[PDB]
């Protein structure tokens, strides 16, 4: 291989100079912007509570204040 | 999983399963019902639901 190996040689040489190129010039870079997560809950109605306000007496009518 | 978010009978067919995996002793020991407590049923569900 007296003819043979130079080249060879070279050729290797030059991919492994590429190859640790293509990985370390990408390496750089590559986060720009941060980006939360997002963990909500289920908005469902189901067996909901129910509240029943009742009003009665002997007048006919009534003024009547209450919190929802 | 459901392709329609789930609803009444989703409910019902849940506590059928439910039921009958608390029968079976021999393999089932515990199952922690979230989903049907309305108090923690909004973490057991999916935000599309």
């Amino acid at each position: 291989l007296g003819r043979i190996w130079l080249p060879v040689l070279i050729v290797v040489a030059v991919a492994a100079g590429a190859l640790i190129v293509m990985n370390v010039r990408t390496v750089f870079g590559s986060n720009p912007v941060v980006v939360t997560e997002k963990t909500s809950d289920n908005a469902e109605d189901f067996n909901p509570k129910v509240v029943t306000y009742e009003i009665f007496g002997s007048g006919s009518s009534a003024v009547i204040n209450y919190m929802d | 999983e459901g392709e329609e978010p789930l609803g009444i009978e989703a409910h019902a067919f849940y506590d059928k399963m439910v039921a009958d995996l608390r029968a079976d002793t021999e393999h089932v020991q515990h199952v922690q019902d979230f989903w049907g407590d309305t108090l923690t049923a909004s973490g057991a569900q999916s935000v599309d639901g």
